[PDB]
């Protein structure tokens, strides 16, 4: 089912986000 | 007063030239200098300190003897050295910035794509522009020009006499440059806020959709092969062991949370329930629920100003009375404007304290490399 | 502001001087420029904030009390010889953006 993949895609896109924010003590 | 001046600005060159040194050096006996993200910081301490041994030396020397007694060749030399230094490590700010820029705004993108090498190439652009913006202007506008305009036992930029020149390097160098920073990390800023409502709405999503669909749509991705997701994994598992020290330290009830999500997960690979054991986190602890995407939006907004105000109170000063000499030569009076050449350095010996020891991976090597234990 | 230089020169050791009627001389910058055929703008010597000196033999102090200068030279060569004019004013200024009203009038020194 498309709509899950995508939620996927999103959900560890944002894993990397807050794990890079938090290498440079910026969250 | 020239005891008093020589004691301050020996204390600053000797706090930034043992600041930066001991940053060179923290991660050489420390096995964790495997990262790109650190490159940055290893070359901004390469300017920095430069700046803290040889430019703060011989400014202070060129102000407390009132004299430039080195010769011209030094003089030369010495302007070459820290404008491109201080250039280096603006662009190496504008070069920081711009990793931070595109790690939040292209998270999966821009890591995959990014390999030491590439990394140490855009380090190298960034000391390349500094190179070409300072140094043929300094060391030969005399020839383009060809009369010696400094003064003899003075020693300034020497192309600063052209109304048209002086204003455009201070656009490349600092005008630009802080424009661009500016935008960047007001960027950085709202995308650090919508991430907080993001995150916070995925994580109701995860309670809507079934855990068995989510597994079946990381099987999805996690199948077809495609570079973005296989680092994506990689970069996942390993900060694991550093990711559950967060869960202890998350709400009464939102670890109750996880440690149910994680029981239902048992008997799953490691490559998958690790895997999305973060993703669950990462929402939990990043969401901001009521109050702690709040604190996490205003300390992403006091680092961002102490940043940038180490950037404004430091540079703005010195830019914005060479635009002003250029309409009117006769004002800001010298004493104004030699406490700010000098308030320059001030950056060198305050950005290891603001990028480096920052870290919690340094300031805690230090102490390993200063008290021989 | 005129810089009358007060040393006419011509000494076969010698003792210059320029008295230059200044409003805010102190931590600022003298010296003098030996212009000769070889080179229209050659360094000399300068007194500076701090009683720091800087020649190119010879010796040049400082006297805030009346904004004066003294290039007492010793031995001076042949070679020597120049019109040398005040250069009070230079202040070590950045891009001389505050006053260079150091030119004045040269003196004629012959050895
Ligand atoms: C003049 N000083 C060397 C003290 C500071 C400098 C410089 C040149 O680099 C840049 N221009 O303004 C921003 C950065």
């Amino acid at each position: 089912t498309p709509e899950n993949i995508r939620f996927v895609f999103a959900a560890v896109k944002d894993t990397i986000l807050q794990l890079n924010l938090k290498e440079y003590n910026l969250v | 007063q020239v005891a008093f001046i020589g004691i301050t600005t020996g204390l600053l060159s000797l706090a930034t030239v043992t600041g930066n040194l001991l940053v060179l050096i923290s991660f050489k006996v420390n096995t964790e200098l495997k990262t790109v993200n650190n490159y940055f910081l290893l070359s901004l301490a390469c300017a920095d300190l430069i700046i803290g041994t040889f430019s703060m030396n011989l400014y202070t020397t060129y102000l407390l003897m009132g004299h430039w007694a080195l010769g011209t060749l030094a003089c030369d030399l010495w302007l070459a050295l820290d404008y491109v230094a201080s250039n280096a490590s603006v662009m190496n700010l504008l070069l920081i910035s711009f990793d931070r820029y595109f790690s939040v705004t292209r998270p999966l993108s821009y890591r995959a794509k990014r390999t030491p090498r590439r990394a140490a190439l855009m380090i190298g652009l960034a000391w390349l522009v500094s190179f070409v913006l300072w140094a043929p202007a300094i060391l030969f506008w005399q020839y383009l020009v060809g009369e010696r305009t400094v003064l003899a036992g003075q020693c300034y930029i020497q192309f600063l006499s052209q109304p048209i020149i002086t204003f455009g390097t201070a656009m490349a160098a600092f005008y630009l440059p802080v424009t661009v920073m500016c935008t960047l990390y007001w960027r950085i800023y709202r995308e650090t806020k919508r991430a907080g409502e993001r995150l916070a709405k995925l994580l109701e999503k995860f309670e809507a959709l079934p855990l068995e669909d989510i597994v079946a749509a990381l099987k999805a991705l996690l199948a077809t092969n495609r570079p973005e997701i296989q680092l994506a994994v990689k970069t996942i598992v390993e900060n694991f062991p550093e990711i559950k020290k967060e869960a202890e330290k998350l709400t009464p009830e939102q670890k109750a949370k996880l440690a149910a999500l994680e029981a239902q997960l048992a008997d799953l690979p490691e490559e998958l329930r690790k895997v999305l054991l973060s993703m669950y986190l990462t929402g939990l602890l990043y969401g901001g629920s009521e109050e702690n995407r709040k604190r996490a939006i205003e300390k992403a907004a006091r680092t961002l100003s102490a940043i940038l105000l180490a950037f404004i109170l430091t540079w703005t000063p010195y830019n914005i009375m060479v635009l002003v000499s250029t309409f009117c030569k006769d004002c800001v009076p010298e004493t104004l404007w030699e406490l700010g050449y000098w308030l320059c350095y001030v950056n060198s010996t305050i950005n290891p304290m603001c990028y480096a020891l920052c870290n919690k991976a340094f300031r805690d090597t230090f102490r390993l490399l200063l008290l021989c234990r | 502001v005129q810089l009358q230089e007060s040393g006419g020169g011509l000494v076969q050791s010698l003792r210059l001087s320029c008295a230059a009627s200044g409003s805010i001389f102190y931590g600022y910058y003298m010296g003098w420029y030996r212009q000769a055929p070889g080179k229209e703008r050659e360094f000399v010597a300068t007194i500076n904030y701090g009683a720091s000196t800087n020649y190119a033999r010879f010796t040049i102090s400082r006297d805030n009390a009346k904004n004066t200068v003294y290039l007492q030279m010793n031995s001076l060569k042949p070679e020597d010889t120049a019109v040398y004019y005040c250069a009070v004013r230079r202040v070590y200024v950045y891009v001389q953006r505050y006053y260079h009203y150091y030119w004045g009038q040269g003196t004629q020194v012959t050895v």
